[PDB]
């Protein structure tokens, strides 16, 4: 939608923990009509963890329900990703995604590395 | 990756207006 985004907040927990994935916009967050967060590992395609509408509406893959929270802060231009009980399985650079739907790709961002090992 | 992109969109094609 020409604007960019910068995730942070992953890390290296313990198999169960819990952390935050933050991306901040340059632009206005709360007009983008639809934003997500892709996990990534080398040689498997950006899989799709969650998604939201402009309106407020949530997607889940049905491995994350109930753990992963997406949330949005029109306020503070900025995505979140609460993950809870993480698993190894978890494990991969996640990246966020915004466009509208005239975005043939959209805007991405460098991405933020979940490790998760016991 | 376009048709990432794409399988976020899917999830809301459903409310356009």
């Amino acid at each position: 939608m020409e604007v960019q985004l910068v995730e942070s907040g992953g890390g290296l927990v313990q198999t169960g923990g819990s952390l935050r994935l933050s991306c901040t916009a340059s632009g206005s967050i709360g007009s983008i009509s639809v934003m997500g967060w892709y996990r990534q590992v080398p040689g498997t395609q950006y899989e799709l963890v969650a998604g939201i509408s402009r309106g407020g509406s949530t997607w889940y893959e049905d491995s994350v329900k109930g753990r992963f929270t997406i949330s949005r802060d029109n306020a503070k231009n900025t995505l979140y990703l609460q993950m809870n009980s993480l698993k190894p399985e978890d494990t991969g650079m996640y990246y966020c995604a915004g466009g509208d739907y005239s975005d043939r790709l959209g805007s991405w961002g460098q991405g933020t590395q979940v490790t998760v090992s016991s | 990756k376009e048709d990432a992109f794409s399988k976020l969109k899917e999830k809301f094609m459903n409310e356009l207006h």
